[PDB]
């Protein structure tokens, strides 16, 4: 996105579906390399006490699209946008609309014409496709293929076999002292080859390898499989009045109000009684491990502060799996060490600072000739486009 | 045809309105979403001069000078400029039309708020800045543009030349006929000698061209009138030039000694006291800007600017 | 990447030139990132595998959980090049040539028939559309059984091991050169010297397959100097006198035109179309000093052309979508390249004989040459023979020096693209 025309274009609808807000990305929270973990629940905590942030709420993170619930008070005229400025205008009203009076009916309406309300919409199926490539598939099916070869074959057996061969064993422990240079010297050319691979040949523990592979099936009969539309509503963002008048609820406490699911509350005060609390609370999270679940989030209890970001992604380790591969807990000390959430946390913060600036503006007032509105999204998508070049895996 | 070798030209945006009605912010979308485009605005020349509202008169002057030195200065380089109205009031609105109209095709955007929601934005706005607009100030605008936004409509206006046809000073053409030539910079190049201590005049070089013009002038009923802005004190050497190229000549005439007024408003006056009224002047030749446009526009002379002048 | 070879001949693994008893059949060599095994699983089969750790065959810079490395039919010419390199060795000199050990020569021992499994293989390409694999076309011994999506799994036989393996290894060229990888694509510059003879090595290869290789494998035109002669030679026994081209057609045509038309005369750009024309004669070196005149038909051009105008064309443009509002009437040179048969051929008759008379020097009118069609895989189209009667149909009486001449490749004498000078 940075051709003018497709972009001044682009506004123009944002400006004429009244859409009044626009999703942040989210980092993952810090790597503790500490803790051996990429993303970790611990240091993402600690970083919002170590900034004043110390009244948080731990959601659970639900495998589904993203879309703002813009909940008007007669709700026929209720409508849904995405992860970017966009009406969901495809998608069957009536199945939604159904699917949304659950919801509708924890509330009163008197004088409130319209509630903007954060959900994920379920499952990843009925929005986008999300994890699901048609080259998904492809890679799902190759690993398959290499075990149910590497199970049935000569080839391990044997190779594990010439490990053990007296000539081999002291070829390789004189290769740690002699710097080849010297084991040319020593030993012949094709010895050399023959042996070396050999000892660096990679092993795979067929196990753990076959059993993540369909770690990644599981996504793949889900995706395929007949689904009506239900949502998971989180954050209450603003309401209108019917006044003219709009309140910014600013409260990720709002989940209780239109979730039934559990969640954890904390206050703080001091970091050692973070340091105290912690091990309940990792304990709690530990739990969200089910298919639903790519793992839990870290928000602050106000849903906006300064210079904060709106959460932290902690993803547990089978979720992972499915973003970094199949030899991901194999190629952890590596993935870990080149992990670096700087700058996806300042996309993050940036963009939640613009949604604030975007959600200030009235709902009355949304319209083509806003130019302060245009002026946010424009800003927005400028840095939607910076940050689409970050690592895809955060 | 002519009808389909036509050309185009850059565009101004003017944009009026009160304080508060969003002109800077429009601004702020169009000039990253549209694409030859470069804003002029007052106030931040102020802030260059550190003030931050409404200044002397003195300052104030000048920053015209530079708004409107600025304004052309891109728009001749082929780019579209958006600058905000100076006010609404009609005829400085006018103004501007004026100025910059043989260079683009002007356009117009009224930024026309209700004077309350222009209150209701100055006052989140001046909490914003330093800044104060009060609603006195706010409602001599809002209502001044609903007045002159009734007696004129705000149309795109495309690109004015007008063409100030070249009218001459009537002359009596009984009178005999003659054309006038400058020295310096003119019939005589100067070549790196002192503009101003032309005591070593006798060796300036000849622009050939111009003296082919007087010597074949002086070949038909024209006198041959020279009239430099050098002082008579230099006068022998430069009637030592002259014989020197044959340049015979009718009249040599010369700045006062001691005089050092502009160049310009001698010559103007050496013109009247010794030409006018006894001469018909066919052309003139000179050099130098300021006394060029003195001949055209003053005076109403023909006159043939030789070589580049400006200074 | 996993292989299997595949042959109830007796002698199968001395023709590997891989030995049973070495380390228990294993012959093993480190590949990029790395571990490429060989196996001897009988004296009838040989299972070839390669065990990547990561990036070895896509560049770490894409983000894709990352599968080639299982799959590419780069390691597969990999494979061949490291393990089977006498396999590949040029068609005269394998089969006269001795098997050590054995006192007999290849001719004498590779005589059982042959079969590579290939367990999966990627083919994300126009080559692989709906199952069906564009070589299975003209190779029949090529066996596809789709897997998912851009994958598939291959299985190839042959008379030989020599034929099968040199099979295999034409399927992997093929399928890498035309395959698409993503943004980190790249077909490194040493990658033609590398491979070239693979595709003279089996018989009865199509032309439109060497022109691909040149046109996406070779990087200069001297790289491209030294192999041209290896392919002439091929398709010289195989009947047809082939001329190779490095550049593409449209280029052949555009340096032509350029070449022919000189700088000196201001052009007449009919059928101008995105004006790659134009933008040519603006090289700076040319020092193009006329107008550029142009029309195409299509008033779409029409506001393109008509955005220039933006200042942006400084400035000898003048497009025209009405003939009566094109009145220079000094000489020009005209260009009518791939125009007349995107219409019709009363309607091209009408355009040309009104190009022949306007004020013109020289103009160039080309088409499309369909004899030569059928090497491949827009209105009508003309032989060399309806388009010398078409020109003759529309000179008639005049006096005019017209020269004909093909562009492009040139196969038993005939071109993709045909052309005119006609000269005042
Ligand atoms: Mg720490
Ligand atoms: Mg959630
Ligand atoms: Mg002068």
């Amino acid at each position: 996105m940075e051709d003018k025309t497709l972009i001044k274009k682009r506004i123009d609808w944002f400006c004429k579906n009244k859409i009044n807000a626009f999703s942040p990305t989210i980092s993952p929270a810090p790597k503790s390399v500490e803790r051996n973990e990429i993303e970790s629940l611990y240091e993402g905590i600690l970083w919002f006490v170590l900034n004043g942030v110390k009244e948080i709420v731990i959601e659970k993170k639900y495998m589904g699209s993203y879309c703002d619930i813009y909940l008007h008070r007669r709700l026929e005229d209720t409508y849904l946008v995405s992860r970017n400025g966009y009406k969901i205008n495809h998608l069957d009203q009536e199945q939604c609309l159904r699917a949304l009076q659950g919801l509708h009916d924890r509330f009163s309406w008197d004088g409130v014409e319209l509630r903007i309300i954060q959900s994920e919409l379920m499952p990843w199926s009925i929005l986008g496709k999300g994890l699901i490539n048609n080259e998904f598939s492809a890679y799902y099916i190759s690993h398959e293929i290499h075990a149910e070869y590497l199970v049935q074959s000569s080839l391990y057996e044997k190779l594990q076999k010439i490990q053990q061969e007296p000539a081999y064993l002291s070829f390789v422990a004189d290769a740690k002292v002699l710097s080849a240079k010297e084991l040319k010297d020593k030993y012949p050319m094709h010895i050399i080859r023959q042996y070396q691979s050999i000892r660096d040949f990679k092993f795979l523990d067929l196990p753990h390898y076959q059993q993540n592979i369909q770690l990644f099936k599981r996504q793949l009969d889900i995706f395929g499989k007949e689904a009506a539309p239900f949502f998971k509503p989180f954050n209450i963002l603003k309401e209108v009045y019917t006044d003219g008048r709009e309140h910014f609820v600013n409260d990720n406490l709002s989940f209780q109000q239109i979730n039934d699911d559990d969640f954890l509350h904390y206050q703080f005060a001091d970091r050692e009684d973070f340091e105290a609390k912690y091990p309940q609370i990792r304990a709690w999270v530990d739990q969200v491990n089910q298919s639903d679940e790519e793992g839990v989030v870290i928000k602050p209890r106000t849903a906006f502060l300064p210079g904060m970001p709106p959460a932290f992604k902690v993803r547990n380790n089978d979720y992972l799996t499915l973003v970094y591969g199949v030899d991901f807990q194999d190629r952890l000390q590596e993935q870990i060490a080149k992990r670096n959430i700087k700058g996806k946390l300042r996309c993050s913060i940036n963009d939640w600072a613009i949604n604030a600036k975007l959600l200030a503006i009235p709902y009355s007032e949304l319209g083509e000739e806003n130019y302060e509105l245009k002026n946010l999204v424009l800003d927005r998508i400028l840095g939607e486009e910076i940050e689409n070049q970050l690592d895809s895996r955060l | 045809s002519a009808k389909n070798n036509t050309h185009h030209f850059p565009k101004l945006l003017i944009l009026v309105g009160a304080p508060g009605s969003g002109k800077s912010t429009f601004a702020r979308y169009f000039i990253r979403t549209e694409d030859n485009w470069v804003r002029v605005n007052r106030d931040d020349f102020r802030l260059m001069q550190f003030g931050d509202s409404l200044m002397s008169p003195f300052y104030e002057e000048r920053i015209t000078k530079m708004v409107e030195a600025s304004v052309i200065a891109l728009l001749k380089n082929r780019t579209n400029v958006i600058i905000d109205a100076t006010n609404s009031s009609l005829r400085s609105l006018q103004d501007m039309v004026h100025t910059y109209t043989e260079y683009a095709d002007i356009s117009f955007k009224v930024f026309d708020l209700p004077v309350e929601e222009l209150v209701k934005r100055c006052d989140k706005r001046c909490e914003q800045t330093g800044k104060f607009i009060p609603k006195s100030a706010i409602e001599k605008h809002v209502t001044q543009l609903q007045y002159t936004k009734e007696k004129f409509d705000f149309k795109p206006i495309p690109r004015a030349l007008k063409e100030t046809s070249l009218t001459y000073a009537d002359q009596d053409t009984s009178l005999p006929k003659a054309v006038i030539c400058d020295l310096d910079g003119t019939l005589s190049l100067l070549n790196g000698r002192d503009p101003y201590n032309a005591s070593t005049a006798d060796q300036d070089l000849l622009n050939t061209p111009v003296a082919m013009v007087l010597k074949m002038a002086k070949q038909q009923g024209y006198k041959v009138i020279l009239l430099s802005g050098r002082e008579n004190a230099y006068r022998e050497p430069t009637e030592r030039f002259l014989a020197k190229y044959q340049i015979d000549y009718d009249l040599l005439l010369m700045r006062d000694t001691n005089d050092y007024r502009k160049d310009n408003i001698i010559k103007k006056e050496l013109f009247l006291e010794e030409i006018q009224g006894k001469y018909f002047v066919e052309f003139l030749l000179d050099d130098r800007n300021q006394v060029v446009d003195m001949w055209r526009r003053e005076l109403a002379l023909p006159c043939f600017q030789v070589n580049y002048g400006d200074f | 990447m996993i292989l299997q070879i595949h042959s109830q001949n007796p002698h199968l693994l001395d023709l590997l030139n891989k030995n049973p008893h070495t380390d228990l059949g294993i012959y093993a060599k480190s590949l990029r990132n790395g571990q490429l095994i060989g196996n001897a699983v009988s004296a009838y089969q040989y299972d070839v595998v390669f065990q990547d750790t990561r990036y070895s065959y896509l560049p770490e810079e894409s983000n894709q959980i990352d599968f080639q490395s299982y799959c590419s039919p780069l390691v597969i010419l990999h494979i061949c090049n490291e393990f089977f390199k006498e396999l590949l060795q040029e068609k005269q000199t394998y089969w006269s040539q001795q098997i050590k050990w054995l006192e007999r020569t290849r001719a004498e021992v590779d005589t059982y028939p042959c079969t590579i499994e290939v367990k999966n293989l990627y083919a994300n390409s126009t080559w692989y559309s709906k199952g069906h694999f564009m070589m299975e076309r003209y190779f029949k011994n090529i066996h596809i059984t789709p897997i998912v999506g851009n994958n598939l799994s291959l299985r190839v036989e042959g008379k030989s091991v020599f034929e099968a393996m040199n099979l295999l290894s034409f399927i992997a060229v093929t399928t890498h050169i035309t395959n698409t990888y993503g943004e980190y694509t790249y077909i490194d510059d040493h990658f033609a010297q590398k491979y070239a003879r693979i595709l003279t090595n089996i018989p009865q290869v199509p032309y439109f397959v060497f022109y691909l290789f040149i046109k996406r494998a070779i990087k200069s035109e001297r790289q491209f100097a030294e192999i041209k002669p290896m392919f002439e030679a091929y398709f010289k026994e195989e009947g047809l006198d082939i001329d190779f081209q490095f550049t593409d057609t449209h280029g052949s045509r555009m340096d032509f035109i350029v070449k022919e038309l000189g700088m000196e005369y201001p052009i007449l750009d009919i059928g101008c179309g995105e004006l790659k024309y134009y933008r040519r004669f603006m090289r700076r070196n040319y020092n193009y000093s006329h107008p550029y005149f142009a029309t195409d038909t299509d008033k779409s051009v029409g506001d393109y052309a008509a955005l220039l105008k933006e200042r942006m064309e400084a400035d000898n443009l003048y497009f025209f979508s009405d003939w009566t509002d094109y009145e220079y009437k000094n000489p020009v040179n005209i260009i009518l390249t791939e125009v007349i048969e995107h219409n019709t051929p009363e309607a091209a008759e009408a355009l040309v004989k009104h190009c022949l008379s306007l004020n013109f020097h020289k103009m160039i009118i080309t088409t499309p040459n369909s004899l030569f069609n059928k090497y491949y895989f827009h209105h009508f189209e003309w032989t060399p023979q309806e388009f010398q009667d078409f020109i003759r149909h529309c000179v008639g009486d005049t006096s005019l020096e017209v020269t004909y001449c093909g562009i492009g490749d040139r196969i038993n004498g005939e071109t993709p693209t045909q052309a005119v000078v006609i000269t005042r």
